[PDB]
């Protein structure tokens, strides 16, 4: 069973969102496929359902601005949302319950934000190791994420090989309404000429992709 | 509607302790309940459905009981795989509807900060702009305090700063601030300190550079 939607990004108030929920590993002719929403450090939400015989139900305090429909020899569920609010702003989700009682298996989520300002892409800038970011035999370097929007931005070091130590931390808004994030990592200190790190961002909502390489200064 | 609330918002346990998660019904739901488990960056999983039931693959020392209004999740023996927040929802009437989650964190030894501190790149100062970063390195609590110095003047309102959710191979946590000054503002100063309050710490402990070193 897998659940596969859609990327995600920005769009206007008042206008309308659209998600796409892939299927596989079952039927849309035998299961029913709901969205719910998480706003983005708050609870779950649930939007509404379109059950395998193709009826729907929804929130009722969304119900005039929802519609889920579905396409079973795609195995697609769309949702559509329109007079878009600032607060609708969340992170989405197609789930169902399966063969279960709850919400066994769930889509990765789509994270669309609500705003008038613009997509950018991220400038990145290395974090250099120093004396001043060593301790021992551990040294921390890093890479700054700055002045993207809207969220999300992943970030991995050496494509992904290099988990361990790595800390990513939550994006704060500046005034200038973009997002800015670290992420760093630490490694022993006698390592710092001898490895290559490489910081990898990716911003989906403007197919930004960088990779920072880290070193050390003189 | 049928309003679920949650409670405590947030708890602190020692590992091996015993967890109990509490949630509550405005309505009758009768068995219609579940339980779920979500991490930084995951999506939500399926812990525990029709009040009482583990779904496939959970541990067994997650178990869901109650009936009604009253329900509850315990964790037998906590373990730091657990770290999490922990949300219930109701599916015995439309509109399905959930609480506002529960935060599960660990207790463990004090641990005083690691303090390290990044000056800006020069390819960030190419283009007009300075951010300056202080990293605090795998503490225990959570509550600390960054204060930053330039040329020994106490800086305000320049500053955002950002934590990580716990750590579940060390339960412990790190610390981010930013200080972002214009090109023309960094250029004039020489010394760039951020001093760091911690109750691991004796002493408030100072990390430094020079701007001409
Ligand atoms: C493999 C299989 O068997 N597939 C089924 C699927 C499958 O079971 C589901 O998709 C889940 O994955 O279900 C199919 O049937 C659907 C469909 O028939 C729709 C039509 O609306 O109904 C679905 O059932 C839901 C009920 O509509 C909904 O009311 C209940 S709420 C939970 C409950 N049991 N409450 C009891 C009291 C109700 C509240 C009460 N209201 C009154 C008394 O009026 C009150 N006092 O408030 O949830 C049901 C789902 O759990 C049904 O599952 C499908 O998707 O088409 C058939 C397919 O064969
Ligand atoms: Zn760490
Ligand atoms: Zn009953
Ligand atoms: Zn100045």
């Amino acid at each position: 069973v897998q659940l596969k939607q859609s990327g995600p990004g920005l769009v206007a108030p008042s206008q309308s969102l659209s998600i796409t929920c892939t299927v596989s590993g079952f039927s849309l002719t035998s299961f029913g496929v709901h969205w719910v929403r998480q706003p983005p450090g708050k609870g779950l939400e649930w939007l509404g359902v379109i059950w395998a015989v193709g009826s729907t139900n929804y929130n009722s305090a969304l119900m005039s601005r929802l519609s889920i429909s579905k396409d079973n020899s795609k195995s697609q569920v769309f949702l559509k949302m329109n007079s878009l609010q600032i607060d609708d702003t969340a992170m989405y989700y197609c789930a169902t319950y399966g063969n279960y009682g709850g919400f066994a298996y769930w889509g990765q989520g789509t994270l669309v934000t609500v705003s008038s300002a613009s997509t950018k892409g991220p400038s990145v800038f290395p974090l250099a190791p120093s004396s001043k970011s060593t301790s021992g035999g551990t040294a921390a370097l890093g890479c700054l994420v700055k002045d993207y929007f809207p969220e999300p931005v992943t970030v991995s070091w050496n494509s992904g090989a290099l988990t361990s130590g790595v800390h990513t931390f939550p994006a704060v808004l500046q005034s200038s309404g973009l997002y800015s994030l670290s992420s760093v990592v630490t490694v022993p200190s006698s390592s710092l000429g001898t490895q290559t790190y490489i910081c990898n961002v990716n911003h989906k909502p403007s197919n930004t992709k960088v990779d920072k390489k880290v070193e050390p200064k003189s | 509607d049928i309003q679920m609330t949650q409670s405590p918002k947030s708890m602190s346990m020692s590992v091996g302790e015993r967890v109990t998660l509490s949630c509550k019904a405005s309505e009758n739901v009768h068995t219609y309940v579940s339980w779920y488990q979500q991490k930084p960056e995951q999506s939500p999983k399926l812990l525990i459905y029709g009040a009482s039931n583990r779904y496939t693959g959970v541990p067994d020392r997650f178990t869901g009981s109650g009936s009604a209004t009253d329900f509850t999740l315990t964790i037998s023996s906590v373990q730091a795989e657990d770290l999490a927040d922990y949300h219930c929802g109701q599916t015995y009437t439309y509109p399905f509807t959930f609480g506002s989650g529960t935060k599960l964190e660990l207790k463990r030894t004090v641990a005083a900060p690691s303090v390290f501190i990044f000056p800006p790149s020069d390819e960030q100062l190419k283009s007009g702009t300075a951010s300056v970063v202080c990293l605090l390195n795998n503490f225990y609590p959570r509550e600390a305090k960054v204060q930053w110095k330039v040329d020994n003047a106490l800086q305000s309102g320049n500053s955002q700063e950002s934590v990580t959710e716990q750590d579940s191979k060390d339960s412990t946590y790190s610390l981010s601030s930013t200080l972002t000054l214009s090109k023309a503002d960094y250029e004039k100063h020489k010394v760039y300190a951020c001093e760091v309050t911690h109750q691991g710490l004796s002493s408030p402990v100072t990390k430094s550079f020079n701007r001409g070193e």
